[PDB]
């Protein structure tokens, strides 16, 4: 005709999608985009962070000083795998607060240790077992010193070491149950031993508990493990007249990035800054399904698989 | 949409156009053309982009933590360590949960909104001149090229030009 | 109301309607009438029901937990027992209030917005054979039965039809 | 805006407005002048003030805690400590973001709101006895002095009583 | 006229109420409703969960066997209620960290108990105590084994007893203080007792400590009570030379729904799905006011005893 | 003309401030409040809380009684400030869960204490040391007594002390490491000391443990320091054959808004309502990034610096 008409509009694509808003359960746009990761990557990337993969050790064992253990002996990480296939290998203990121990432990990030020069006067060192053997010999934790009787004599202990760094120490020491009165005389002269790690501050004593326990590797006694902390300017003094598990130096504890996870997922050549229990996972997302337990730059954990984000207007196909 | 402009007064979309977002079908003397408008389309997808920048932090660094998983039954601490993790997971799906709503929602709104915004601009150019038709289509009374067209799209019409012509299309009318 | 409708230029509201949520009243040949506008009022109702359910999942079961009354002073571990509570039920609190204000917040507006886009459908329907008298009321320049009325309820409302008339009725005027 | 009146159809604000938020300027036969309009201005002030203290709870005593700083390396328990405050600040810090992002977002709109609604209110005071310039001005077929317009601004104006003469001034024109 | 007007309008309704929003403290609409639950059904619902009400008993006492405690002895339970007239009566004792025991046997959710043949060569069992009465004899809790002395020697105890099943094991034993060297030795040959439970990974040495305590039902002495978790393919070992207070058995330690909550409120015959000390609460609304302590189904709990959510739009009355 | 035109329009300042909004990373309005609080005052407000500057003394210090505590003998505070210069100045010590007894201390907030009538037959009482002076005397702890031999004697002590009052008495209490054998049976008779402090329904008993530990103040002995809680009707009882340092009577246990707060900022004559290792703070903002510790009525930590509400319309100069 001799006049014009104008219609506006906005667009339309054959692919919509649905998503919800506060009116709307589903409701079509042009465009959404997913906001939760649910799919790893099936492996952990041995980049960025380094990954120390504890294989046939655990972290307690690697810094204790299990035989089988000796290659994670210089080591440092910034994430220790702790896999299940995992076991011990020398001679049987326990350590009370065994969880706290793996912690500081862990976000330390190194079992590197320092050994300082101990003087046990008048005791033979050294003691091994045959359910710790290096090699096929007999031996013990290379970190610990297993001292007992020399000649007919085991005499107070009374040994000292000042902290003359400038950071924290951690030692790592020990007391032996012997199974029977018979064992106990017999490498530690007293009838009832004991062991007084103390500081200017603090102090532990500890005293050996006899009786038979069940077999491992061969045998029945046991060792149960402590630890103590010497601040700079104080000093270390350990008293035992029986049954000390003596320590050979001492481990640098840092603060750090540091940490340590259970994961049996294998480890392979790829880049990503988030690990979870079933790998590495991807960083993009502002939430993720896929596991509660995560170390890096990761996104929020949350009980939905699925989160849709409308990227676009409203979709209104031909009709 | 609260404007009742998209899926509302404007029938429906435009697959058409893969041009941009909002725009403009006309016909007149020189034929049928349609032009997407840019500054529209842009408003919006302004707003759309980074939306959620604004809100959550962009994500942190975190290392060394609590426990999770559990081989032994301990009772009191690992009772609380797993309520503390449970309470936490809780809280921020709600969080994501009501995120997606809110943001969902929003944007809904604020492109019908553009729509609404385009065409009440282009309305309120015409004057007297033309005829909302309902359909977001406006029946112009006059004699109206490209060259025409054009101008009402770039802003530049001027409707006392063609305000006697309309006025005779118009009232020509009566019985 | 951000769209002015409810509360604002609609005086207010009829009791008399137990019959739906938004409506028309008419004075005709035939008297006056009343009757509901159910897509609107239906609209309305759908985005208000189920709203809650949209942002909480549906309640989730919960057993074994952590103790959050103590007879003993302990110090440490119950400290943070207490704490870790505390904080939970704050978060919580805070999040209950939020909720009820950005819905209730949300509810007035899409029924003020159902309002306006009502009215505005029906102004667009008649162009200029009517006359917007600024209290959500159209003066008809024309003869219009309940047939009539019926047919722009209905949206099959033809104002060609009526143009010539209007016309007439309308410029009878000027001095 | 959604509503594309502020920073949209209305060029831009007066900073000769020491009066109140929203207002009028009019050039008629007296010269020119200016009034605020004061309800517009109180109903968005009113939704302004106090807008937090509808969320957020007012402030809480709060005594003994927990550890949040430690001399000791200990483990497990420090652990928890730590975990646990570090989740609760990172969850209000949320907050306090959405917060913040919802609450401007709301206050924006509800000015531009305001601002519509009061053109809105005004427009259809006047009915077809004036024009949409399209900038948020109207041009007034008629001889219109402060007591006019002044009626305008009071809401008493009756365009009845000019009709007559608009439709004069208005349809001067055709060729 | 010969022309018609036509008006658009909502409803409005004679009862309106106050909610709130983002822009008002108060404003009425047509229609809203509660969104906190505050209150309470004033009993607990003998339905939906299995409910064990404890009467005159403890959770502990019922597990370990105190005589008024027998009705108890083949309970299992969803939530185990613990009231406040709740008392002991038998021998006087206390567990170092009893939360964490109570804990434990609560959510395995059963007192039921699996007797094993224990073998104590050369001590005479099941020692009872006037200060625990079944029926109006002497007694001594079922599920523990009081040893002492058989004519003139307690030897080494030294007892074992593997766990061949497929689940975890948990035994309940103890030690026994008494209040003056006369009453040990006579009990017990020997000065100075201990008990060495132990498997392969873990062990718990513990001394006896005499002395004179408090009278409680005309007893002086008292017993301390402790657990052993023993895996499958794992083993129990007992290592005592005196004062060892013997299990008779396993508890078999569940994964489950299970709990215990302390309320004095009475049970009654009805249907519902959350629990808390007030009483069973509605299940409905999202928030909930009544008691933060919860069980089941619960809505979450808040400080606020209302919140009105707007079900309607504003409600502007003729004016 | 003979005809008008009339303008609609919204105001603009000069000094508009950018915002964020759910559209917009930046955008102007007219006015904009702070919502966070990160200027703190520098000093804490000795008003409206009760403060006590705990100047050179620790909290458990000033209730154990160390000499140079004396001042704070009276004290009961809402807020106790720990200061860094804080230092011991008595017998050397440990107290085995040492945050717990802090804690609870500190939540009672007093350190007032109610002497009781013990007596100790056959003992000489009020032991005193070179490591803590009075003045410039020999002393000890004012809240402990430290108990030796008498003559040739140190009798099995058995002494009783029922709580008749209707409140929880805590008992304050601790036991002697001695350096040697020597020194052991030198001020108490037996070779083997013991502490068994014990109420109706807990107990404890402590064994000492002989040993060198590094000099403090000349000093190689130690002291371990245990607490004990006795309920209205219960009844407090203490066994030893050695080693016991004993309690001179009780602290009332409160329940109270009271707390301790480590901070080395001085403390000022203004008024607050909210208090920071920083300092006073201001209460008006809902959120605050001065830092996490806080005591009294305060806003929430965030972690971030600064967060702008808008509290005007868009601000669109002229343009
Ligand atoms: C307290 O009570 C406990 C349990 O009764 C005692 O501990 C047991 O002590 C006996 C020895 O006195 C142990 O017997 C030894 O068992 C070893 C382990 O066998 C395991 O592994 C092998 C595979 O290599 C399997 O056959 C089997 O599945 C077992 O699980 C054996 O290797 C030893 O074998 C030697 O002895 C035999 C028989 O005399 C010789 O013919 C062989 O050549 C070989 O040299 C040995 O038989 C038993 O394992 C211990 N059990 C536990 C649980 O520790 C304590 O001794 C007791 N304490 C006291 C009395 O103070
Ligand atoms: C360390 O020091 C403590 C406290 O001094 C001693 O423990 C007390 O030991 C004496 C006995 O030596 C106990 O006396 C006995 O008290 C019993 C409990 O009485 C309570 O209940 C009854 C109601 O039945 C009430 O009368 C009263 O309110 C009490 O609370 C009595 O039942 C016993 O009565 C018998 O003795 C009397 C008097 O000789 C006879 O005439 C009667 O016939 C009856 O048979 C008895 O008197 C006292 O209760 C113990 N106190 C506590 C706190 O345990 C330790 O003995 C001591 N240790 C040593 C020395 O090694
Ligand atoms: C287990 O092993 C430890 C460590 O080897 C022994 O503990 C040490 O014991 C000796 C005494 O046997 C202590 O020696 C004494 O040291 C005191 C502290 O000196 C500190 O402070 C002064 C400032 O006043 C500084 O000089 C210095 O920096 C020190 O840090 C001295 O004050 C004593 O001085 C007296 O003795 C000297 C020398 O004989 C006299 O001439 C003086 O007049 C004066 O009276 C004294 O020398 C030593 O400090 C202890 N060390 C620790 C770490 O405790 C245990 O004795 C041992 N246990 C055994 C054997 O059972
Ligand atoms: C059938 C028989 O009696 N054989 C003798 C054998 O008996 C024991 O075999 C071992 C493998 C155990 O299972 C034990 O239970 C059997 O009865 C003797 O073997 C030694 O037995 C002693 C004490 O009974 C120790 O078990 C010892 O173990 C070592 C070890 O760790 O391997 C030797 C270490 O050098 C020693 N380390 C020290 C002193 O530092 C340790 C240590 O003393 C204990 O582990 C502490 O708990 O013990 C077995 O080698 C042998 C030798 O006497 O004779 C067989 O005829
Ligand atoms: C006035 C007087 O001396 N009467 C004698 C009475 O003295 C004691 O009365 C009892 C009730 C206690 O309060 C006690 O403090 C009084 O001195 C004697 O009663 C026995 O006393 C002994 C040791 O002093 C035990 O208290 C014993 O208790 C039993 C019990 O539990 O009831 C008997 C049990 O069979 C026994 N169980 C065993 C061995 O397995 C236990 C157990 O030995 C202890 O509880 C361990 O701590 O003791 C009282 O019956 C009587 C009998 O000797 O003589 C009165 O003349
Ligand atoms: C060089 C030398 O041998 N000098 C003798 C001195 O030896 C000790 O000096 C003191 C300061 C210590 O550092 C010690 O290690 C030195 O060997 C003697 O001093 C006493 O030594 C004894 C035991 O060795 C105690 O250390 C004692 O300390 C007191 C104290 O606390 O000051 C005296 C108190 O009155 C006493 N309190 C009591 C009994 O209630 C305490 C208490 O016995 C211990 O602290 C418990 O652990 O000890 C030193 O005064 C003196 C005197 O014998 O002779 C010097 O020739
Ligand atoms: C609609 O939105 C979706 C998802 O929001 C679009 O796909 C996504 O687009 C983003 C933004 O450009 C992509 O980011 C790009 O990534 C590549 C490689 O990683 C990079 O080279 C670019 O510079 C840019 O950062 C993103 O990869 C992509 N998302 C996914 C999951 O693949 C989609 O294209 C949009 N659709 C339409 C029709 O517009
Ligand atoms: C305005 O809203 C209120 C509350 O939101 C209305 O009452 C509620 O209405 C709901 C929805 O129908 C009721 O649910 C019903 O429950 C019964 C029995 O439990 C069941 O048989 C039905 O099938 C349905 O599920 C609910 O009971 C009721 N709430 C309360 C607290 O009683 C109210 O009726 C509405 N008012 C108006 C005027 O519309
Ligand atoms: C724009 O907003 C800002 C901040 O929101 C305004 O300053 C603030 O105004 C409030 C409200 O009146 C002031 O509260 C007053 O405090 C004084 C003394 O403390 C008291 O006497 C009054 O009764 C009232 O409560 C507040 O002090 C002030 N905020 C700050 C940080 O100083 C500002 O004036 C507004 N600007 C414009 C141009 O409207
Ligand atoms: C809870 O304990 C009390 C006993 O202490 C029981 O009620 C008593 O019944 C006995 C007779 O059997 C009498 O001594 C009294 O008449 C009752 N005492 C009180 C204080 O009322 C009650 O039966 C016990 N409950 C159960 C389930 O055994
Ligand atoms: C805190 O401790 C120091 C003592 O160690 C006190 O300040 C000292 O005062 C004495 C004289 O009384 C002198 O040794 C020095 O002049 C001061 N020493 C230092 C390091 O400045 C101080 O008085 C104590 N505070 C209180 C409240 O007792
Ligand atoms: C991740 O591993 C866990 C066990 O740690 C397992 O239960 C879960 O199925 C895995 N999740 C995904 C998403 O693969
Ligand atoms: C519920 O019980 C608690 C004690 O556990 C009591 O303080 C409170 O008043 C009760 N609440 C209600 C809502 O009845
Ligand atoms: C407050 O004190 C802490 C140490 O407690 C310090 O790290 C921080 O810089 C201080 N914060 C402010 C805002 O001054």
């Amino acid at each position: 005709n001799n006049t014009a008409t104008l219609c506006l509009g906005h667009h339309a694509v054959a692919n919509g999608t649905l998503v919800k808003t506060m009116s709307d359960d589903q409701i079509e746009v042009t465009n959404a985009t997913e906001l939760v990761q649910s799919i790893s990557m099936g492996k952990i990337c041995n980049k960025s962070y380094r990954i120390l993969d504890g294989r046939n050790c655990t972290l307690i064992d690697a810094m204790l000083g299990d035989p089988h253990c000796d290659a994670f002996q210089y080591e440092s990480w910034d994430l220790f795998i702790e896999r299940s296939n995992a076991f011990s290998n020398c001679y049987p203990y326990d350590i009370p607060d065994y969880a706290s121990l793996r912690s500081i432990v862990a976000s330390s990030g190194t079992v590197e240790f320092t050994a300082e020069g101990f003087t046990w006067t008048g005791v033979t060192q050294n003691g091994r077992s045959g359910a710790c053997k290096r090699g096929s010999a007999d031996s013990f934790f290379s970190r610990l010193n297993w001292l007992t009787k020399s000649g007919s004599s085991y005499p107070t202990l009374n040994v000292t070491m000042p902290n003359n760094k400038n950071f924290d120490k951690l030692y790592i020491w020990g007391i032996h149950h012997p199974s029977s009165n018979q064992e106990q005389t017999k490498l530690y002269i007293q009838e009832s031993g004991r062991v007084t790690v103390s500081t200017k501050r603090s102090q532990q004593t500890i005293i050996p508990n006899i009786g038979s326990r069940p077999l491992v590797r061969g045998q029945s006694g046991r060792i149960s493990i402590y630890w103590t902390i010497v601040k700079p300017g104080d000093i270390l003094m350990i008293n035992s007249n029986g049954n000390l598990v003596a320590p050979r130096g001492y481990f640098k504890l840092n603060t750090g990035k540091s940490s340590v996870m259970r994961s049996d997922v294998p480890i392979d050549i790829c880049v990503s800054e988030c690990i979870t229990p079933n790998g590495s996972i991807s960083n993009d997302k502002p939430f993720q399904n896929v596991n509660k337990v995560t170390y890096g730059k990761c996104p929020k954990y949350i009980r939905q698989n699925t989160l849709k984000l409308a990227t676009g207007m409203r979709n209104v196909p031909e009709k | 949409g609260i404007f009742g402009a998209i899926a509302g007064f404007i029938e429906n979309g435009w697959e058409g156009m893969v041009d941009g977002w909002y725009g403009f079908r006309y016909q007149n003397s020189e034929g049928t053309g349609q032009a997407a408008d840019l500054k529209s389309t842009q408003a919006a997808i302004d707003q759309i982009n980074g939306k959620l920048n604004r809100v959550i932090e962009r994500t942190n660094e975190k290392f060394h933590q609590i426990e999770k998983e559990f081989s032994e039954v301990e009772g009191r601490i690992q009772d609380l360590e797993k309520y503390v993790e449970d309470t936490k997971i809780d809280l921020w799906s709600y969080n994501a949960e009501l995120l997606v709503a809110l943001e969902n929602q929003h944007t809904i709104d604020l492109t019908d909104a553009e729509m609404n915004k385009l065409f009440e601009k282009t309305r309120r150019q015409l004057r007297e001149n033309a005829e909302d038709m309902g359909d977001g289509c406006f029946k112009i009374y006059h004699k109206c090229d490209n060259a025409c067209i054009e101008s009402i799209r770039t802003g530049t019409y001027d409707h006392y030009i063609y305000r006697d012509e309309a006025l005779n299309n118009r009232f020509q009318s009566g019985r």
